[PDB]
């Protein structure tokens, strides 16, 4: 269950409805081999 | 209904058609009704399923005939046509664990089957559990003192073909016996341990003399053949011996035939001492020659032979003293025993495939089913197979009776012509066959057949025969508009592969061993000499690991030799990691063996273990390796006495070391015994009694639910152990030994699981599991408070013996290919590269991502199944 | 790379190609070479991934196992479904009227994901969505409601005048019971039109039941008749039945 | 059954013993002789009979077995039709009450 | 009950072969003979038996 | 279930752990409802069992070899290791009849 | 017999008792499906009549 | 219509023993083979004659 | 004949007696049942 929580972040929709809400940036998951999770952080220039 | 009118009238540009002709053409049904709902792969996957078969029931014409006449079409109907029997075909390599069944096995030999017989009811107390298991013991001793009297080879090659062996029982009658070693599993002279049939018992009466007794396969079936002498009285006080030659084969249920009898005695094996008899087939002439002869320190002073035509019909051969003296390597001396191989061919026939072929456009490649000569005539079977496909110039390309060629009558297209010495005999089809392959079916790449019956090409006249017998060439024509010729060239030449004897022994101390080119394969087993004092101490004792590690005389005089190897290094082994390393004698040029081959490990020493066998009659042996790199040096290995055990470690000058293994560990040079072999000839009988036994009657104790007798039946298997892993008390399975080389070429599970014991280990474990779990079972439905605590007692047992539950990853590397994405036939072919690469050790690997190609492994259903029984038993005892 | 090009043909594939280059026996030795070649591979995959079990897990490449009926999953449908599209897409020329792909395009674009193994939609809509992507690919049109107002008029099969809209219409009004030509509120000069479509009749069924085609002659009648039967050849539909599968009612 | 098969199984070593002395001969003097050529065929098939015998033996104890064993199990059908009865004589008493 | 049918029906041949052998003399001497004339169709009823 | 939270990560130090290896650990359960109910010494009893199972499947590393090589606990399945069965071979040697 | 009537004995025998799998195989030792429109009949009394 | 692939007119005694042994439920591929091996050689028999 | 045919040769004609499938057969049939009722089996020749 927690399982589905964490799949459904990473290639569905979620957290509902809208993210990358913390100061330009986007911190996601990434688990492999069944027994670890791994991050990698997304960045964003001042457009707009 | 509205859009399928409007596609057929508008698209299909046919208004008349049927609305299932939409289906047909569309590959969906557009009449169902709105509430049958399937998923979107499911319907793709009924589409193509009727496409398939309507392509392969004919309904789709110009389908391509090639690619149907392919596996997975051929195993269309039976396995590939539903995804139920493909899921279940396929899961077989992976997980046969789920449909071995411990009772039921194939080639289960016949003891074990009246054992099962007798353990089939339901009151299974230790008396009859205990019965049942000395009876078996009993058939089981009797089948392992099997003694090989006699062999014969089914080939001319012995490497090739088959060995018939006949053995006889240590019993008064003798019982005799029959198994078969398939030759085309042996390589490295090494049986693998399912090229080796059962024995099976000759149950026709019989009674040989002085051990003459001869296998022989005449037309592809197995006559047995033996001697018999009978005492007898003259009228006079006079009292002479008549002789009788026996034979007899086996019927297609199994049965033996009658024996017919042919009087022999004349005059003179009556006065012979150790005689001997010889048989073998004939491919030249299709009859039987058998012939005893005397026996001294030399073969065949004296002998007399016999022709036998299929109709059983005795013919004396007046000259074979002349026979007998091409094949005096086969034959008996007063020390040893060689068995028969057919007879040559006195001459061996070869074809170049080809000199000419003319028009490039159908292949016209004939093939030369049968030949050989009369007394005066070559004769030929010929068969010739064209291409006539498709784009045959112009087009109608309506319909096809069976400006422009001929679309009408084929008669006498075809023809061939040898060639002679200077003449030549030119023969047509239309003088053979009435039978016509017709262009129909016009569909394309469909090739015919011409079938020409036994030419019987007369006539090779003045030729030396067979000396310069080579004929110019063999040429025919298929003779028609737009059509070609090709010339086959004939190469009859007299040959004689000499002295390529295979004999069989027995060392003074009870071992016996086929002993043929240069490797040595046991034959029977010393186990029952050494089982007998174990067996007084019961059933415990009989199936200990101490039973199953009983040594073994070594075959014949030689010497293990344990060769330990460094790991892979790319400078001495070269590119490849594979290693077979050879012995010889040796004769500098004289041939060496191979005697062992592998994959050389990384990381760590390997250590290959083997027995050199002292053939040549210092008794010297030579050593080598042969890596991707170069064949190394050899490797003096000799004895200065005549001790049995005695192989100079560390010879002369020599460096004593291949620079493979580079390390003071060679020697394992001692030890006149080896362990009992669990993959050689008797495997299955070992296999049985250690394993298959148990199983099948912890299975048959578990069910009739004795669960406390059925957990020790497991227990000779598998025990656990105080340390982390499992006590493994069986033998083979404690040291993982592969007993069956090719498991695939049947659909059972059992192939595959003595292919891996592995899966053996994960069957006995689910067979635990299943006990575990009924015992919790049987303790939960008596509902009071202490059988309560009793059934999660069982229940927390199973699960620690489960271990922890796989966590099932979804976030994983699937991306969602398309179908074409990922059905590319380089995505096939890549897959099996990598794979043939890293199995012939070609390097080491990339460093490791993918296995099993774009799918993905998938957990074993079973084993979730025990995981969410033991869940829902848990959860209902802790509420 | 030699023996594993082999591997999926058959024997008559590997006799079929390079036909001056192999011989026939030496293609015989090469086909069983590959089938020996990928039964040991096989082997050796399985044989590798038997160590991963969970039980044996004790006496230890344990690298991906996915549940079961995971879309992943080499036993799946989508497994299967791959194995089928491989083994059919080459069973008759690209360029032939039957070839798989040909007749079904939308086969090579298909998606296996968990979503399309697991999703369900409702067959006949499946149905109508195969069709539609033809006949509108024919017509021209991209959209789905200027299509069917031209399929609105059309006579071109025997069930073809048809309107979406008259349709929903009569079936919502007959799914209230009711009658349309029993109304209080109605012209009751308009009662023939009024029972036509209470019987359940589509303006342009209308204009073609009430053509006076009884004592029609001259070319006015090859007029009708190209009117009435704009697509089918009335010869070739004479027969009884091409009349049944033309009207879509039975042929007896 | 089991200890009736097993008897029947266990008799073709004398039966075979017995045409094996049967082969040698037993009338001496001028006139010698009287082996049993046939003995040994005979025996043969006298043991395969045994074998039949003993293998229809067998299979009728396992057909006994398997009746009593489905014998078993309509019990435990009848025993669960009576047990569910008095479950729903209960809940009808307990209506009445 | 098959192998054992299968077994009954394969012994005819051994019951015949015995009876052929036993058709032969075995008193040899100045008395000759021993032949078992009803052999053969005794072992006919016993394969039909 | 906060209890067990706690005690896995104060004393067991180690709060990634599963309950269950509470339950292994200190040999009760915990994960019963409210309403099982045993006695105190059946509990004793049932916890020295899962420890002596645990033990001899080797769970428990470190184990005394030679005192598992030992005849209570090599009669440990078949008689020992219920309170059924050893009652039962218990009395077999003071009431046979 | 042996070519026809065996195998049509075999497949009506394991078409009773419910053997589909098993009851194709052996009609499928007298007719099979080709290629082409006709069937291929593998009975030579039955492929020329 | 009325053609029984097991019940023939002038059945030979080799199919009528065949059908006798595929009369049973059980018709596994080793008793489906067994029975055809005894068929076969019946019928060797009667063809060598 | 002396390849083992036999015929009873009357008036004017001969008709073959027995046959000589089964000398032929015995190759086929260690492949097995598939092996012996194949077309290849049907088509066995016969001498004259």
């Amino acid at each position: 269950d927690i399982q589905a929580l964490i799949a459904a972040e990473i290639t569905g929709r979620l957290p509902t409805p809208d993210v990358y809400n913390d100061d330009n940036k986007l911190v996601i998951p990434a688990i492999n081999t069944g027994g670890k999770i791994t991050f990698s952080e997304l960045a964003k220039t001042q457009s707009d | 209904e509205a859009l399928s009118g409007e596609y057929r009238s508008l698209v299909m540009n046919n208004p008349v058609a049927d609305r299932d002709d939409i289906w047909r053409n569309l590959l969906v049904d557009g009449k169902v009704s709105a509430e049958i709902t399937t998923t979107l792969l499911a319907d793709a996957i009924a589409g193509i399923q009727l496409y398939i078969n309507r392509t392969i029931a004919g309904d789709e014409p110009g389908a391509d005939s090639d690619a149907l006449e392919r596996q997975f079409f051929k195993d269309w109907d039976a396995c590939n046509k539903r995804y139920s029997t493909w899921a279940g075909v396929s899961q077989l390599v992976y997980y046969p664990e789920n449909f071995v069944d411990p009772t039921l096995r194939t080639g289960q030999t016949g003891m074990m089957n009246t054992m099962l017989e007798q353990l089939s009811q339901s009151e299974l107390n230790k008396d009859t559990l205990e019965n049942g298991f000395r009876q078996y013991l009993t058939a089981f001793e009797q089948v392992a003192d099997l003694k090989v009297v006699s062999g014969y080879h089914d080939t001319v090659n012995i490497n090739q073909g088959n060995t018939w062996f006949i053995g006889t029982s240590q019993t008064e009658p003798k019982k005799y016996y029959w198994r078969k070693a398939d030759h085309s599993k042996c390589q490295n002279g090494r049986f693998a341990a399912n090229a080796w049939s059962d024995w099976k018992e000759i149950t026709c009466a019989v009674n040989p003399y002085g051990d003459m007794v001869r296998p022989v396969i005449f037309h592809s079936r197995l006559y047995l053949l033996w001697i018999e002498k009978q005492v007898q009285k003259d009228n006079t006080g006079k009292d002479t011996a008549s002789f009788t030659l026996k034979l007899t084969h086996v019927k297609y249920d199994g049965s033996w035939a009658s024996p017919f009898s042919y009087d022999i005695t004349e005059k003179n094996i009556s006065g012979w001492k150790k005689t001997g008899l010889y048989c073998a087939a004939s491919q030249e002439d299709n009859s039987l020659l058998i012939a005893w002869y005397q026996i001294e320190k030399e073969t065949q002073p004296n002998s007399f032979g016999l022709h036998i035509q299929p109709d059983m019909s005795c013919k004396k051969e007046p000259n074979i003293a002349g026979i007998l003296a091409t094949v005096t390597h086969q034959l008996d001396t007063e020390t040893t025993v060689r068995v028969n191989t057919l007879l040559n061919r006195i001459s061996s026939f070869e074809f170049t495939l080809e000199k000419q072929e003319g028009n490039k456009e159908i292949d016209l490649v004939i093939s030369h089913g049968d030949y050989t000569v009369k007394t005066e005539n070559s004769i030929s079977a010929l068969i010739l197979n064209p291409t006539a496909y498709i784009n045959i110039t112009p087009y109608k390309l309506f319909s096809d009776i069976p400006i422009a060629q001929v679309k009408t009558i084929s008669s006498d297209d075809i023809s061939m012509e040898i060639e002679l010495n200077s003449t030549k005999f030119e023969t047509i089809t239309g003088s053979d066959v009435g039978l016509r392959p017709p262009l129909y079916p016009t569909v394309s790449r469909e090739t015919l057949a011409f079938p020409f019956g036994k030419l019987s090409i007369t006539i090779p006249a003045g030729a030396d025969i067979n000396n310069l017998d080579c004929t110019i060439k063999v040429r025919f024509k298929n003779t028609d508009v737009l059509a070609a010729t090709t010339t086959y060239k004939l190469v009859i030449k007299k040959t004689d592969p000499v002295q390529k004897v295979i004999s069989l022994y027995t060392t003074p101390d009870g071992a016996q061993y086929m002993e043929w080119d240069g490797y040595r394969t046991r034959l029977n087993t010393l186990f029952t000499r050494q089982l007998i004092e174990r067996a007084n101490n019961g059933i415990d004792a009989i199936l200990s690991p101490e039973t199953q590690y009983l040594p073994e005389p070594k075959p014949g005089q030689g010497t293990y030799v344990t060769l330990i190897l460094k790991p892979y290094d790319k400078n001495t082994h070269g590119t490849n990691r594979a290693f077979t390393i050879y012995y010889s004698n040796d004769a500098t040029g004289s041939g060496k063996f191979p005697v062992y081959s592998g994959s050389l490990s990384v990381t760590d020493n390997t250590e290959v273990k083997l027995f050199i066998p002292l053939i040549k009659p210092q008794d010297t042996l030579y050593l080598n390796a042969t890596y991707q790199k170069e064949a190394t040096k050899q490797i003096l290995l000799f004895r200065t006495d005549n001790n049995p055990e005695g192989w100079t470690l560390d010879k002369s000058v020599n460096n004593g070391t291949f620079a493979g293994l580079a390390e003071n560990g060679v020697t394992g040079l001692l030890q006149s015994g080896e362990p009992m072999d669990f993959s050689g000839a008797n495997a299955l009988y070992f296999w049985e009694l250690f394993y298959y036994t148990p199983m099948m009657v912890a299975t048959r104790l578990l069910q009739e639910q004795n669960f406390t007798e059925a957990n020790r039946w497991l227990s000779y298997i598998w025990q656990p152990a105080a340390s982390g892993a499992g006590d493994w008390r069986v033998r083979p399975l404690k040291e993982d030994t592969s007993w069956n080389a090719d498991p695939l070429d049947s659909v059972d599970p059992d192939a595959v699981a003595q292919n891996d014991p592995m899966h053996y280990k994960v069957s006995t474990l689910m067979k635990l599991l299943d006990l575990l779990i009924a015992r919790g079972d049987k303790a939960y439905r008596m509902q009071e408070r202490d059988t309560l605590n009793e059934a999660k007692m069982w229940y927390m047992q199973a699960l620690g013996l489960l271990g922890d539950k796989p966590v099932s990853i979804f976030s994983n590397g699937w991306e969602n290919p398309s179908l074409s994405n990922a059905a590319d036939k380089t995505q096939a072919k890549q897959f099996h590269d990598e794979i043939s690469r890293i199995r012939s050790g070609g390097l080491l690997p990339d460093v490791a991502n993918t296995l099993t190609g774009l799918f993905r492994p998938q957990q074993n259903e079973k084993l979730l199944g025990y995981w969410q029984m033991l869940e829902m038993r848990l959860f209902n005892l802790r509420n | 790379v030699t023996l594993a090009d082999f591997m999926p043909m058959s024997l008559a594939e590997i006799r079929s190609q390079n036909t001056g280059r192999l011989s026939r026996e030496e293609a015989q030795l090469l086909h069983r070479a590959a089938q020996k070649e990928k039964q040991n591979n096989i082997l050796y995959t399985a044989r590798m991934l038997t160590r991963a079990n969970p039980l044996l897990k004790k006496e230890m490449r344990a690298e991906k196992f996915v549940a079961p009926g995971a879309v992943s999953s080499m036993f799946s449908p989508a497994g299967y479904l791959t194995e089928l599209y491989r083994e059919a897409r080459g069973l008759h020329p690209k360029d032939s009227d039957r070839n798989l792909d040909k007749r079904r395009q939308d086969l090579a674009k298909l998606v296996l994901s968990q979503d399309n193994l697991d999703n369900e939609i409702s067959a006949l809509s499946l149905a109508n969505e195969q069709l539609e992507t033809a006949l509108m690919a024919q017509t021209g049109k991209t959209d789905k409601n200027k299509y069917y107002e031209t399929l609105a008029t059309s006579r071109r099969s025997g069930v073809t005048p048809y309107n979406a809209p008259f349709e929903g219409i009569h079936n919502a009004l007959a799914q209230r019971n009711f009658v349309l030509p029993d109304n209080i509120l109605s012209n009751p000069a308009k009662f023939a039109i009024l029972a036509a479509y209470d019987a359940g009749i589509s303006p342009k069924l209308y204009n073609i039941l009430t053509e006076d085609t009884e004592s029609l002659t001259g070319s006015d009648l090859e007029n009708s008749l190209k009117r009435n039967f704009p697509k089918v050849k009335i010869k070739d539909l004479m027969t009884l039945d091409a009349l049944a599968n033309y009207y879509e009612l039975p042929a007896d | 059954y089991l200890s009736s098969a097993i008897l029947s199984t266990s008799i073709g070593v004398l039966d075979m013993a017995a045409a094996a002395a049967d082969m040698a001969p037993n009338i001496f003097g001028v006139a010698v002789g009287g082996s049993r050529w046939g003995g040994i065929p005979k025996a043969i098939g006298a043991g395969m009979s045994l074998a039949a015998s003993a293998t229809k033996i067998t299979a009728d104890n396992i057909s006994q077995s398997e009746a009593w064993r489905r014998r078993r199990q309509e019990w435990e059908i009848q025993k669960n039709n009576a047990e569910s009865e008095i479950r729903q004589i209960d809940a009808q008493l307990e209506a009445l009450a």
